[PDB]
């Protein structure tokens, strides 16, 4: 739209509010409704949040074009692992717990 | 005798070839006004009269003198001269701007910035301009106070980060304060094209509420509050 | 009889190539702890980022799986005390960036903004950074 | 050596104050392509430190009427101010105050939701009968810092071309019509002459002359000094006006809206001194009044502090919340220099230095004056507005407020008369090559100078001269001392000193430049103070206490022998300076007591005047 910039805005914040709620969550309702709930949450926060370093940090129209491009592929990548982590291993709530009782 | 010393940052564009350097005066403070403007217009007058810096009102209300006074951005004709005779006051110019000469900035951005918003009265109407004065309630009118005060010194925005890597496209403190100002005022008419005009990466959102702004602004304002403001303003105005 | 993007185009094209020099910044300025918090909250952000990415590649690219990487783990015996300190490490950025980040949201609906509450609300963080750390590296 | 860059405008201002600004964009708005040449940023300028207000007949406090304001101006000049220019002020007040709350300054308010308006100074109803007047508007009292900072962005929707931190050095004179100014760029070093059909001088006034003033460093007297080295007069330059209450110290102006808001001064016997020297004013008495009365107590053994050099502002007895809403710019400024708590203790205060009620002499419609033979003429192409004019609107005392109001009328009316007398593209007239080489002469002179004397000395020199020679009360022998030492302050000029140089941003230099302007004003004021045997509004002379009229106007006019011209003193001082020895010449020209429209508003006759 014409507001891409106050909605980008905001759409980070609940993002932010999202993955804040799922901590909690893992806690108390660890399972795979949460554990690709922060696969998501995490990755598009993240992937949000490096955006912004590269935009305080990165200039010249190339450089931008790099980082950005980059920063998807890490993004992208990523996600698919979480998932893939999700799926074929015992997801990210059960391996933090399994990290924990070391 | 108090003797009192001063690192000053040095360059001139009229050497060829010179680098810029601190020099360091002594001053005795038992001789001098109380503020640090007090100790450069005595090395000015007494010591070395080549060294340049800006200054005009004396008092805190012009903003000329803005310069960075032992670590923090302030101006420096009300900023008290330290007594302790053990430390020394490095005295810089306001950070991240290119110099002229020794302590003077080119500011000609950051007043560009300030044309950019337009800060003047807009009415849709602007017909009847002359015939009566606007009416403003009380109430409305203190929402202006915190924001009219402006100096425009450049402290605030010449202390933010945001503004040091990004100053070419990010408003800065400054300016963005000024455009709520214009945006709050019950009188003008332009509240939603002024929202608008900040949509985009850069103008505002390059404010990440560091709030060195705040901390540094010699009139007390909160350039970071105001900041805030807008960006609320902007997540639920409707055209 | 200049517009504002003419000024703010001359001024750059007179800077550039003039033999100016650009005046100290962030190697003279004065520190105080919220902007000290302000860089931090964005390390610690870079820094958990960094470690998902990782740690994601890790279960597409290592050739068994966490089961046996914790067995492994358990195996050396490590001492309660160097494991107490690597869950302190590990739970520290993730409890600081969260508080603060809670701080944030609190900025950006317009509350703390008197800069004695950016004091008080920053030494909060810190405590409470402190407190549920230390707690959860102890579970 | 010197690269001069040549510019072609319709019309230049050189100020960008608040008259400056005004003009300058007025102009712009009738299709002028106009220049603004001015040596500070435009917000930097000493109007941005005016606090108390401006003076508008609105009647939103109670009934008011534009010609008890005439009134009020007329008396308060102690009849020198000439009564067509104080009628075109006043009656354009209204007018002039509702166009800058159009452009969006920020004025406090009424329950009515209109501007907000205190008493103030030697302000009246009914024409000096009906009792204290409440039409001064104010932005709390930071009016001069709204004001300016609404006039420069509504400057910025005009096409005006702003030359800023470029240092006027003279005007471009050919055939006694101005033709432009030259003038340096202090970014870079280089020359400038702007060529223009007109030119407007509001350059601001002189208080750096003296040791103690509320003026900012940059009040240097830059355009009456350009004015004086054109062979041009300038105008009763000995009526200077010390503000009752500068700050002790630092000389830092506490408004006079204290005093309006309900502050009283006190001396060291805790008494309220101005009930005793204007029992119906008391502390909004006029300010040459209430300066003098402070003036007395100090020196009969009154003064507070450990010096016995000062009195007391009291505010403390008014609520706390009306000096927050009404002076929080003297409440800080208080604590930062002065350590003073408002709502506790006193301000320590004395009369300084504030404002220059003489200046480049204009008519009513802002264009310069020669005055030839008994007849005033204008100077083609050359306007003067604001402090560095007179009017004269001010006479012998400036009531406060009025200043603002100046700046704003008669900005605006420079620009209409030169839209009603010229139009816009009118072929800008030819200088001869080498105009303005002179200045470019005397710029390197300096630049370079090496003597034994620097300029900050010689400066202290000038401003403790003045302090204590030509201050509050003055005599003939103290005045006659001081010509004396400021005559040769002015010739040890040819020993001057300076380090710096350089041509880029050399202050060493700009100041340099400034002190001969300070100078140029100084000779004019203590010559032209040492000459006037009278005492009249702000100029007081012990010797010759009373003021001297055509007439004795405390006695009815029935068969009195009117007085010849060059016997009273009722005529403004035209003051000349032969710029290479210093010498100062005097002649006088009458006070216009005609009105713009006798039945609309009757001319004033001078009365004695008391408060
Ligand atoms: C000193 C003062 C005066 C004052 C006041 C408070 C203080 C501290 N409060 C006032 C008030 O409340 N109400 C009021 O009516 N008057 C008050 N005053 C007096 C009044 O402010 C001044 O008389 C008035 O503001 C002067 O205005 P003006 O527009 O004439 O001039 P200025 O603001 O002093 O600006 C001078 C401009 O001229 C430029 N300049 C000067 N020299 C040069 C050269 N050589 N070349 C180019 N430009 C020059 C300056 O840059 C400035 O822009
Ligand atoms: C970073 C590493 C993550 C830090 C998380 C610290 C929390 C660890 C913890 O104590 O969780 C325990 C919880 C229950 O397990 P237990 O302690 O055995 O208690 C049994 C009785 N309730 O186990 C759980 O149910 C898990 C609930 C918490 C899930 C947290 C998910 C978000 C983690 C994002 C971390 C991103 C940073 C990655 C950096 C490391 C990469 C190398
Ligand atoms: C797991 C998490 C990861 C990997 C992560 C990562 C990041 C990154 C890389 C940034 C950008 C840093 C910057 O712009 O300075 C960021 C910003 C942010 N994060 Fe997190 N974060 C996590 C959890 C959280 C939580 C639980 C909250 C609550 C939160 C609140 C915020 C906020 C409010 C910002 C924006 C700060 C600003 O606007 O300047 N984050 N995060
Ligand atoms: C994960 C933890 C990340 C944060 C911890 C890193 C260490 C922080 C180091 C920087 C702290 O630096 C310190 O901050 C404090 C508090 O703002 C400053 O103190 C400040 O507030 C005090 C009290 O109102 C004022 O008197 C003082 O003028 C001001 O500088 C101090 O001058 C600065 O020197
Ligand atoms: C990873 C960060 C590396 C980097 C380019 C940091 C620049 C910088 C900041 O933007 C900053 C932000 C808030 C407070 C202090 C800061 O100081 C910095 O070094
Ligand atoms: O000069 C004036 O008119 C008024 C003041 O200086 C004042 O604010 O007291
Ligand atoms: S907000 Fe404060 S620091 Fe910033 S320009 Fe204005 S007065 Fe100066
Ligand atoms: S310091 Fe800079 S990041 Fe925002 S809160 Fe202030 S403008
Ligand atoms: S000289 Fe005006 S703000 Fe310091
Ligand atoms: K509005
Ligand atoms: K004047």
């Amino acid at each position: 739209s014409s507001k891409a910039a106050s909605l980008h805005w905001t759409s980070e914040r609940a993002v932010s509010a999202l993955l804040l709620g799922l901590l909690p969550a893992a806690y108390l309702y660890p399972g795979p409704a949460v554990d690709y709930s922060l696969a998501a949450a995490l990755t598009l926060h993240g992937h949000w949040g490096l955006g912004q370093v590269i935009t305080d940090y990165v200039h010249g129209d190339t450089p931008i074009k790099v980082a950005n491009t980059g920063l998807y592929v890490l993004s992208a990548i990523t996600f698919t692992g979480l998932c893939y982590f999700n799926y074929y291993d015992v997801g990210i709530c059960k391996a933090v717990a399994m990290l924990w009782s070391i | 005798s108090r003797i009192k010393k001063f690192s000053i940052y040095r360059w001139d564009p009229d050497k060829p070839g010179d680098k810029p350097r601190m020099q360091t005066y002594e001053v005795d403070l038992n001789k001098c006004g109380p503020m640090v403007l007090d100790a450069l217009i005595k090395i000015k007058n007494e010591l070395d009269s080549t060294l340049t810096f800006r200054r005009s009102c004396r008092e805190g209300i012009c903003g000329s003198c803005a310069m960075n006074i032992a670590g923090g951005n302030t101006l420096a004709c009300t900023k008290k001269i330290d007594p302790d005779l053990s430390k020394t006051t490095k005295i810089y110019p306001l950070p991240h701007m290119y110099v002229v000469k020794d302590l003077v900035p080119d500011l000609s951005n950051f007043y560009a910035q300030y044309k950019s918003i337009e800060p003047y009265l807009k009415k849709k109407d602007e017909s009847k301009q002359g015939k009566e004065q606007y009416l403003q309630s009380i109430e409305d009118r203190q929402k202006l106070d915190g924001l009219y005060e402006c100096i425009l010194c450049a402290c605030c925005s010449t202390s933010c980060p945001s503004y040091w890597w990004n100053g070419d496209k990010y408003l800065g403190p400054a300016v963005l304060m000024q455009a709520y100002r214009w945006m709050i005022d019950s009188r003008d008419d332009y509240t939603e094209e002024r929202l608008a005009q900040l949509q985009d990466p850069f103008s505002l959102y390059r404010c990440h509420t560091i709030m060195n702004c705040t901390r540094t602004c010699p009139k007390g304002l909160n350039p970071g509050k105001a900041i805030a403001e807008i960006k609320k303003m902007m997540a639920t105005y409707k055209e | 009889a200049t517009t504002a993007k003419e000024e703010m185009a001359r001024f750059w094209e007179k800077n550039t190539k003039s033999s100016r020099p650009l005046s100290p910044h962030i190697s003279i300025y004065k520190w105080s702890l919220p902007m000290a918090m302000s860089i931090t909250h964005r390390g610690t952000g870079v820094a958990l980022s960094l470690g998902v990415s990782l740690f994601s590649l890790a279960a597409l690219l290592l050739p068994e799986q966490f089961p046996h990487y914790v067995a492994v783990v358990k195996s050396l015996s490590l001492s309660p005390a160097l494991i107490y300190s690597a869950k302190f490490a590990l739970v520290f950025p993730l409890s600081y960036h969260t508080w603060n980040g809670i701080r944030h949201l609190v900025w950006d609906m317009g509350k703390g903004f008197k800069l004695s509450q950016v004091e008080q609300s920053g030494v909060v963080v810190l405590i409470l950074t402190l407190l549920s750390s230390a707690a959860i590296a102890a579970m | 050596q010197y690269p001069v860059v040549d510019h072609e405008f319709d019309a230049v201002v050189v100020g960008a104050g608040g008259a400056g600004l005004r003009a300058a964009f007025g102009l712009s708005e009738a299709g002028f392509n106009t220049a603004c040449v001015t040596k500070l940023f435009p917000t930097r300028s000493h109007t941005v430190a005016a606090q108390g207000g401006i003076n508008a007949a609105l009647g939103n406090m109670e009934d008011d009427n534009w010609r008890w304001h005439f009134y009020d101006t007329v008396k308060g000049s102690d009849w020198l101010g000439d009564q067509d220019a104080i009628h075109y002020m006043t009656e354009q007040a209204p007018a002039a105050v509702i166009e800058l709350e159009n452009y969006g300054m920020p004025f406090s308010r009424t329950e009515e939701g209109k501007i907000y308006q205190r008493a103030f100074g030697g302000q009246s109803l009914q024409f000096g009968k009906g009792g204290q007047a409440h039409r001064c508007c104010c932005v709390a009292d930071r009016t001069g810092h709204s004001l300016l900072h609404t006039l420069y962005g509504r400057s910025l929707r005009y096409d005006t071309s702003y030359f800023v931190e470029y240092f006027a050095l003279d005007l471009l004179m050919e055939n006694g019509e101005c033709r432009g100014v030259i003038a340096l760029c202090i970014e870079d070093g280089t020359i400038h002459r702007f060529r223009a059909k007109n030119t407007v001088i509001a350059t601001g006034g002189y208080g750096r002359t003296y040791f103690s003033c509320t003026s900012a460093h940059t009040s240097t007297g830059d355009g009456t000094a350009m004015v004086t080295r054109a062979g041009l007069p300038c105008q009763d330059l000995e009526f200077v006006q010390f503000h009752p209450t500068g700050i002790y110290g630092a000389g830092c102006l506490i408004t006079e809206g204290c005093r309006g808001e309900g502050g009283i001064l006190i001396n060291s016997q805790g008494e309220r001194f101005m009930e005793r020297y204007a029992p119906v004013a008391k502390d909004l008495a006029s300010r040459d009044v209430v300066s003098r009365s402070m003036t007395i107590e100090i020196r009969e053994g009154r003064g507070c502090g450990p010096e016995k050099d000062h009195v007391y502002l009291q505010l403390h007895h008014l609520p706390p919340q009306q000096l927050a809403t009404r002076l929080p710019g003297i409440s800080e400024t208080a604590m930062i220099f002065a350590g003073v708590d408002v709502t506790k203790e006193p301000i320590p205060v004395l009369p300084t230095v504030h404002y220059n009620m003489g200046g480049i002499p204009t008519n009513y419609k802002g264009q310069v004056i020669t005055h030839v033979n008994g007849e005033d003429k204008v100077v083609p192409g050359l306007y003067a507005c604001g402090e560095a004019a007179s009017a004269s609107v001010h006479g012998a005392n400036r009531l406060g407020a009025n200043s603002l109001l100046d700046l704003v009328v008669f900005g605006r009316a420079c620009a209409l008369t030169i839209a009603e007398t010229c139009k816009p593209g009118e072929p800008v007239p030819s200088i001869k090559p080498n105009a303005g080489e002179e200045s470019v002469a005397n710029l390197d002179k300096l630049r370079f100078a090496d003597g034994t004397i620097r300029t900050s000395e010689a400066r202290l020199n000038m401003q403790k001269t003045m302090q204590s020679h030509a201050a509050v009360f003055r005599t003939g022998s103290i005045l006659q001392e001081g010509c004396e030492k400021l005559s040769q302050i002015y010739r040890d000029l040819a020993h001057l000193k300076t380090f710096d140089r350089g041509i880029v941003w050399n202050t060493d230099l700009v100041e340099t430049l400034e002190l001969q302007n300070l100078m140029l004003c100084a000779l004019q004021t203590i010559y032209g103070a040492e000459a006037r045997k009278e005492s009249r509004g702000a100029h007081a002379r012990e010797d010759y206490k009373l003021r001297i009229d055509e007439f004795d106007y405390s006695k009815p006019l029935q068969g009195q022998q009117k007085r010849p011209f060059e016997e009273h003193w009722r005529k403004h001082t035209l003051s000349y300076v032969d710029v290479k020895s210093g010498k100062v010449t005097l002649k006088y020209r009458p006070v216009i007591d005609r009105t713009l429209n006798e039945e609309d508003c009757s001319s004033v006759p001078p009365a004695i005047r008391s408060y």
